[PDB]
């Protein structure tokens, strides 16, 4: 369960690895570790099985309800704050569960991309780039990151990071599903 | 017994004699090896002629005694002076119904115009027993045989006073948590009488 | 006046604590080839995880004899333990049979075990190095 | 920590014929290396020609049998005294067992009767509820000493279909006598209930402990 | 509770040709200390039932309260409570077994062993045992604690099986019970010399004997 | 390469004995002989090999000194003493079978890990499970069987045990008479 | 030398890694009787239905044990060898007191690690003796003793019917009845009864399967 | 103590009187709650007029008593009859030097021409105290006050016998580890006397 | 030993201008039971030295045996071992401290607290303390156990600094120590009324008082 | 840490890892000892004890060969190794050690391979492997008793390729030695 998010000048790129289960062989083409919160806000999650998907679907249902009720789209900041509040409320009276969330959006009012990361305790931090899973790659991002990079440069950096992760992984690392959030909405890259 | 509480390690006695009952105790409260309070009045009163002595946890016994005094005040307002059996029954119910949360043991002495003085004991657990005399506490284990060899039915007041004084003096002598002065309450038809005996008097026995 | 053996542990350890198996090249280190203990037995392993009864058994009869000697010294004097120890030493020193490990008859008579059997007697107890007569001669004569 | 469970030993055996069923059990209730009772039945007639036996913790088995009997009584009250089938009884027992999934009964259950067609039927239940229909089942701490005896002296593929009730009773008695000889817990009696279209018949035999 | 504090030791009961006999000693021990002497551990319920309880004394008194409440409620509102509408031993045992199993399932059991003995209306003897786990069983002879290991063989030597019940007179059963109590007093540290006995007979009714002492003590084989 | 554990069954027939051990197929047998005495050891493989070597040593010395082969009873006592020697470091389940060369009576016995002797007049089962196989042997055993009948009984017991829990399961059976010993393999 | 401690650490390592009766003695006016049951069980399973639990230390000194069977047998055999050697050395009939001393000292040497609980009966020129020996080295003297899992029923029977002056036949009957009660009322006891009677001046009489 | 080891839950009383010493005890050996032996001889003879009673581990106390008896035989072979002080010193040395592995406590009662009868007590740990009288065991805790109140110096023989009988009767009554008969040994100048009392005698006191 | 079984309560000592005063109660308690009432915990060693031991009774008796052996050996083979060969408190304390430390290093310590008091040959006061771990220290006032928490504050109000020693007389120090013992008897479950006192002076030489009882006890206010 | 051994009809092929110790990176064989001119030993397991045991065994075998002026048979070598390993842990906690002994008996002119685990269980095997948690699938499906040396080398190369498919860059490679009638050789290309 490894998730990455890179924010470039005009868009946000989110990459997620194929979900696997212990002792179970599955062949499918789907993204079950990512939910589209809104046409311009995407969410990726990684953590314990069961709880994480329930939390993600709960968040998606709440955000869709708000969008229908108000006939308007929430900003990425408001979405991230709501997710943080709900995550803090979830472990209010129970043992905390492992979960890490990357939220990437394109604020139309500010006309700029944004990316946030929330850990299992409910700590929301705005980041230029972020990753979770294997604990290697932060040095590669640091040496090859610029705030004014284009989409193609971000995709090249993501390809380099994916190759580096695959090399260390014992060849069990399958493909990576890549999505781009920008002014035109959310799309998936099949390259 | 919850950790860090206060234990009522003492020497409690109650003896029934011809004209009523006498309840006696020491005046030492210790926390480990340190005597926290060397002058303690352990003769708790729950009614005008119904008294008790407590053991186990101080907080639980005090709460139970307060509730019993409340109950007896309600009873006196309704029906009048209660008998010692009713007070013992209330004590037993309170101790038994909460034996999984509270550790408490009571010795109840009483007097009334019909029964003419009675002694009841509720040990840990909540059972009740009616006896001609009762002893309790950590220091009681050293006087058992003595108490079995010098008790007579229908003793006079002076004989009972001497018997209680000697037994409590021995218990104080042989127990580390028993000491101080001896306090005795005499419940008869005349009324309630208080007696205090100092170490220099009972240590020469 | 002991009954159970006491002070059976070692206060200090060293690499040359056994002078009989010292390496000739480096006299400050043990010789693992002549030890014939398998070659993977450091001395540290002999300090931990021992059965709590092995020390009691291996030092039982010695402790009983020492208590008996102490009682004799307290009651009879120094001459009696001195004579007992002298006789035992004379018997032990004059017996040298490299081909057997069984004790002599005189030793058993002195120890008052003429008609006594223990599991030590029933169970008294290949190698390329150090199992010949010459090694025992060197050990006996301090060569 | 109070331990709510226990063990009382005992051995039970259920066999299904072609037009009958047999359920037998040893009638000895024992605590650890002591005999509580030399005659304590563990097989009961639970209504409409259905025999039930729960082996293991005695209190749990008694409670389960009591609950099932009350459920059968209310079933008769609700539906015009309709006769309860063996499969419906099996599902009822499954639900009763699984209703205590997190505080399970410490018993193994066997029931026997006749199916709709009229053949013998035996159902076996694990403590949490899972059940299946079997030709022969042995439970308790003697099954490893009873099943090989039956497999040696009969075939389930002399075929079991051609056996009569007397031959089945003889085989059960012989297997239980062998188990009594070999196993300390087994003995002191053997009660057998036979279910046919005529009803339920009870027989008793004395084992080697008196 | 978690453990008994003041405890009773053993109750022993036997069936004979006309009824039942039960017995138990009068002692409440506080650990290794023999604290209370004069504790009645046999409860006569009705005119034909006797309940013997061994174990925690406080729980025994609670069960006594329950039995008294049951007896009082039986007369409400039956005008024939002393008549054929009395309480059979089977009713009392069923109620007690239900209570014990319900409390066991609630993780707050009554640390007791209970033997119910009596004679039914038709004259059949009743003798059942229940414990803190709710385990119930019947036998011609029953015992609790050390009685279950020492007095039980002595009683079974008399009433070995069901066919031996009609052959056992009341005198034989009473003598066997007294001998078993003597053996228990010999070989039980928590036992007492004083004990109580109860005989329930379908003809003579209920006979309750108190302040019975172990006699014929053999101690001379010392020196 | 796991070879720890196994099953050994010993039975006595009219004037003979039968000792059988399980195999693994996919060269390591658990039955050894020191003349007219057979020993089958179940448990840790290293302990089995150590006991085999030690008993070969002791039996060779016994034959050299006594100038005769050791009897099954004497070998049983020797095995018991050797097992009790390692009282606090004990090794397994040994089974001894044979026929006395003088009296001719069959003899079988079993041992625990500290040399407690159990002499059985009917049969001995040694192994980890020892529950299904024990029941099958109890059901299939009849006293005073001929060598052919005894072989059939023990082979059927082993086959029944194998059926109720493989691809590489085998067995070795010894039918021992006073003057002849027959060794056979069972391939299931 | 002696009992070995080798592979103790190996055994502990394997263990950490998941790699794994009724006896009575009755003293009567001119001797002693020792009786025992004859069932050997390997847990629930009855291994042998006729086993001799009466072992002999000396021609007129017998014993019966419980606890660890191998330890009991080994200690009895060692004490028998020591007693025979002592009798040969002294040219005198062995005494039960000597066997008691040897057993006590040997058991105290190992500090309770040798599990063997014994009833030892015997007759020597000083009289008849009956002792109970604990695995830690403590011994007790009594007139009637019981041992094993069925010892409570046996003790009840003995307490019921014991007197100071008992004849040989009465003592034999009492021991047989105690063993029978243990057999019937205890799951670990069964089968037949073995008896050994020892009088003063007479050979020991050993009766196997006295009551079948 | 070790797991599964027999413990000596006894009642021991040694009293010095004008003509010598008397050592008395009960006769019960228990296994927690089951009485292993109803009649036991707890009075151990170390020398002709030097006796003792043991508490703690049975095996350790028996071994110590055997070694002390052997030591006193060796001493007698040289210098004649020893004294109670010598036996107490040997007991104390054996107990103190082995207290790290053996649990033992002794009460020694002796008589000699020089000292005219003495009592020594060696509790757990290995310290020796010389007292006019000593009490030990589980039941001894129940008769501390009684013995303290009813002890006199230079009593007669019958007075000391009665004192020990009453005290041991009370100890047996209140303790579950104390048995039927009372055994007493009187050591005086005339010789050694043995007395036994049965429950039917002292239970009626 | 592993743990003490029969124990003492406390020993308190202080210095005055001409010597030292030490005191300790007489009681041996078996757990919570006040078993023995004749135990003496002050040992006069030599001519003008007193040793007070608190703790395990068996180890205290062992230390008493060691002190007796030291006294006998010092005078052994020395007919003039009475004026110039008399044992000084410093030597005795050094021996005791060395023994305690060596036994601590052996993992078999003596469960005691030892206070050595006396007057040196040149008239100087000596007062030092050692524990089971072997750690030793000196001060004008010393105490053990509960006396280290209650008796020490009372004694330091009389002798707080080294310059206060010449200003403190024998009567003042004795009264302060008696008051401290009375206070300890007031607020200690394991304490005993009886106590023993020892005054070591450079002029008189020694004064050992036994069978002293706490007097002037105030319990009248308990009447209310 | 994986040690492999394949016994082809006329040779023994032993393969081992190159070098790894703690988290220290080294360039640099220290897992194979030449016991005899026709007998090789490969050891794997705990670091520190295995090397000492291997050196002790090699010294003893060299001493025997010098004394007798003869080469001990592989079976006797394996038995001696098993006995020494069992003796080494008779008084201490066992340590993880696995030994593969490959030899060529000249008297019978036959290759032999033996495996001994940490408790001293000697087993004669046609093929053996340790340190892999499988690899027996290839060693079982494509093995024949009459395989030539080239076929055994090809099978070992397939096994090494399988190993170099789910391991990081730390897998330096495989050192291969062959024991046959001509002696002991080291394979560089494969």
């Amino acid at each position: 369960d490894i998730i990455l998010g890179i924010r470039v000048q005009d868009s946000v790129i989110l990459a997620s690895s194929k979900a696997v289960t212990r002792g179970i062989s599955v062949l499918k083409d789907s993204d079950d570790k990512t939910r589209q919160l809104s046409p311009h806000t995407l969410m990726s999650f990684a953590g314990e099985a069961g709880d994480t998907v329930q939390f993600a679907e709960y968040i998606q249902a709440n955000i869709q309800l708000y969008s229908i009720r108000e006939d308007y789209e929430l900003s990425p900041q408001a979405v991230s704050s709501f997710v943080r509040q709900e995550l803090a409320k979830s472990i209010r009276s129970r043992r905390p569960y492992q979960v890490n969330v990357l939220i990437g959006g394109y604020d139309k009012k500010k006309n700029k991309p944004e990316l946030y990361q929330i850990d299992y305790l409910g700590t929301k931090v705005e980041l230029p780039y972020g990753a979770h899973g294997y604990s290697y790659t932060f040095f590669l991002l640091d040496h090859h990151y610029r705030p004014d990079m284009t989409t193609e440069e971000g995709l090249d950096l993501l390809k380099l990071c994916v190759q580096e992760l695959e090399k260390r992984m014992p060849m069990d690392f399958k493909g990576v599903i890549v999505k781009i959030v920008d002014k035109d909405g959310i799309r998936q890259v099949d390259d | 017994l919850k950790k860090g509480e206060v234990s009522l390690g003492t020497s409690i006695m109650a003896v029934t004699f011809k004209d009523g009952v006498i309840l006696g105790a020491d005046s030492r409260t210790t926390t480990g090896a340190y005597i926290a309070n060397r002058v303690t009045d352990k003769l708790t009163r729950v009614h005008d002629k119904i008294w008790c002595c407590r053991s186990g946890s101080a907080a639980d016994t005090q709460a139970i005694a307060d509730i019993v005094q409340y109950h007896l005040e309600l009873y006196t307002s309704q029906y009048g002076t209660p008998s010692t059996e009713t007070a013992a029954s209330v004590f037993k119910e309170l101790c038994y119904e909460n034996k999984d949360n509270l550790t408490a043991g009571i010795i109840v002495a009483g007097y009334d115009d019909k029964n003419k003085g009675e002694v009841y004991t509720i040990p840990l657990g909540g059972s009740v027993h009616k006896l001609p005399y009762a002893i309790a506490g950590s220091g009681s284990t050293f006087i058992y045989g003595y108490c079995d060899k010098n008790f007579r039915e229908n003793m006079s007041k002076e004989e009972t006073v001497d018997f209680i004084k000697h037994s409590l003096s021995q218990a104080i002598k042989w127990d580390g948590s028993s000491g101080g002065v001896i306090r005795m309450v005499v419940l008869t038809a005349a009324g309630v009488e208080r007696l205090i005996f100092y170490p220099d008097e009972y240590e020469q026995l | 006046m002991n009954i159970v053996p006491q002070d059976t542990f070692k206060s200090q350890v060293s690499t040359d604590q056994d002078k009989s198996v010292l390496s000739s090249a480096v006299p400050s280190l043990p010789d693992t080839l002549r030890q014939q203990e398998g070659g993977a037995v450091p001395l540290s392993t002999q300090l931990n995880d021992r059965h709590p009864l092995e020390s009691t058994l291996k030092n039982w009869e010695t402790t009983q004899r020492q208590r008996q000697m102490e009682q004799y010294r307290q009651i009879f004097g120094i001459a009696e333990p001195m004579k007992r120890t002298m006789e035992m030493e004379i018997v032990n020193r004059t017996d040298f049979n490299p081909l057997s490990t069984n004790g002599s008859i005189h030793r058993d008579i002195l120890l008052n075990k003429e008609c006594s059997i223990d599991w030590e007697d029933v169970y008294p107890g290949s190698t390329m190095v150090g199992d010949d007569v010459h090694s025992k001669i060197e050990k006996q004569l301090g060569i | 920590q109070f331990n709510p469970y226990g063990d009382n030993g005992g051995t039970i055996l259920g066999i299904a014929g072609e037009d009958f069923a047999v359920l037998a059990g040893d009638t000895r209730n024992i605590t650890d290396y002591s005999i509580n009772s030399r005659y304590e039945p563990k097989v009961f007639d639970c209504g409409d020609n259905i025999v039930m036996s729960a082996n293991g913790f005695a209190a749990d088995g008694d409670a389960l049998v009591k609950r099932f009997k009350n459920s059968v009584k209310w079933y008769h009250f609700d539906h015009n005294d309709k006769k309860l089938s063996i499969n419906s009884a099996a599902r009822n027992i499954q639900h009763l067992l699984y209703g205590k999934r997190f505080f399970p009964y410490y018993v193994h259950t066997i029931i026997a009767g006749l199916d709709e067609d009229g053949k013998g039927a035996v159902y076996s239940f694990d403590p949490v509820g899972s059940y299946e229909r079997e030709q022969c089942r042995a439970g308790g701490a003697a099954a490893s000493l009873i099943m090989p005896f039956l497999d040696n002296q009969v075939n389930f593929k002399k075929p079991l279909k051609y056996l009569s009730v007397e031959e089945v009773i003889k085989l059960v008695r012989d297997s239980f006598t062998s188990a009594t000889e070999r196993h300390i817990q087994v003995g002191d009696g053997l009660e057998i209930l036979i279910v046919t279209k005529d009803g339920v018949r009870k027989e008793f035999y004395e084992l080697k402990r008196d | 509770t978690q453990q008994p504090i003041v405890t009773g030791t053993s109750v022993i009961s036997m069936k004979y040709d006309n009824g039942v006999i039960i017995a138990a000693d009068n002692l409440g021990s506080y650990g290794s200390l023999l604290r209370f002497n004069g504790v009645e551990r046999l409860i006569p319920v009705g005119d034909n039932t006797v309940v013997g309880i061994s174990g925690d004394i406080s729980d025994m008194q609670h069960i006594e309260r329950l039995l008294k409440d049951l007896v009082t409620e039986n007369a409400y509102d039956n005008p024939l409570a002393d008549a054929e509408e009395a309480l059979e031993p089977s009713y009392i045992f069923e109620y007690l077994a239900t209570v014990m199993y319900q409390r066991r399932s609630k993780m707050n059991p009554l640390w007791n062993a209970i033997i119910v003995a009596g004679v039914q209306s038709n004259g059949d003897q009743f003798l059942r045992y229940v414990n803190l786990l709710g385990v119930t069983y019947s036998s011609p002879t029953l015992a609790t604690g050390f009685g279950a290991h020492m007095a039980n063989p002595l009683l079974r030597k008399v009433v070995d099986r069901e066919s031996d019940i009609p052959k056992t007179t009341v005198q034989v059963a009473e003598e066997a019970i007294v001998n078993a109590m003597r053996v228990l007093y010999y070989r039980d540290a928590r036992s007492s010399r004083n004990f109580s006995l109860a005989i329930i007979d379908k003809n003579t009714g209920l006979t309750f004997k108190k302040n019975l002492q172990v006699e014929n003590m053999k101690w001379d084989f010392a020196k | 390469s796991s070879i720890n554990g196994g099953i050994v069954v010993a039975m006595t027939g009219k004037d003979c004995v039968a000792i059988a051990c399980d195999l693994r197929l996919g060269k390591f047998e658990k039955i050894f002989h020191y003349g007219h005495v057979f020993l089958g050891i179940t448990g840790l493989a290293t302990d089995v090999t150590t006991l085999n070597e030690m008993f070969r040593y002791k039996t060779n010395l016994y034959k050299l000194k006594e100038e005769r082969a050791i009897e099954p009873e004497t070998f049983t006592q020797l095995v018991s003493s050797s097992l009790y020697e390692r009282r606090f470091g004990p090794y397994v389940g040994p089974v001894v079978a044979g026929i006395n060369s003088k009296s001719g009576k069959p003899f079988i016995a079993g041992f625990d890990l500290i040399g407690c002797i159990d002499e059985a007049k009917d049969f001995i089962v040694s192994g980890t499970a020892s529950d299904q196989l024990f029941g099958m042997c109890e059901s299939l055993y009849e006293p005073n069987l001929e060598p052919e009948d005894l072989f059939e009984t023990i082979s059927q017991a082993l086959l029944n045990a194998a059926d109720r829990d493989l691809s590489g399961w085998g067995a070795v059976v010894y039918i021992i008479k006073k003057d002849e010993v027959v060794k056979r393999y069972l391939k299931m | 030398a002696g009992l070995s401690f080798d592979n103790y650490q190996r055994n502990n390592f394997l263990a950490e890694n998941s790699h794994t009766t009724t006896i009575v003695g009755v003293k009567f006016n001119n001797g002693v009787v020792i009786a025992a049951d004859t069932r050997s069980t390997q847990g629930p399973i009855v291994a042998d239905k006729n086993c001799a639990k009466l072992h002999r230390i000396s021609p007129k000194i017998w014993c019966a044990g419980a606890g660890t069977a191998a330890d009991t047998e080994a200690v009895t055999q060692l004490i028998g060898s020591n007693i025979e050697l002592h009798s040969l050395y002294t040219s005198r009939e062995p005494r039960v007191v000597s066997a008691l001393q040897m057993l006590k000292q040997h058991l105290f040497k190992y500090q309770g690690h040798i599990g063997a609980y014994l009833i030892v009966a015997g007759v020597d020129p000083t009289g008849s003796h009956l002792f109970s020996i604990h695995a830690h080295g403590s011994t007790d003297v009594g007139y009637y003793l019981s041992l094993g899992s069925g010892s409570l029923a046996a003790m009840a029977v003995l307490e019921s019917h014991w007197k100071q002056d008992l004849t040989k036949e009465e003592a034999i009957k009492l021991a047989s009845d105690a063993i029978q009660a243990g057999i019937w009322n205890d799951l670990g006891s069964g089968s037949n009864v073995d008896v050994c009677v020892m009088e003063i001046g007479k050979d020991a009489e050993y009766l196997r399967n006295y009551t079948p």
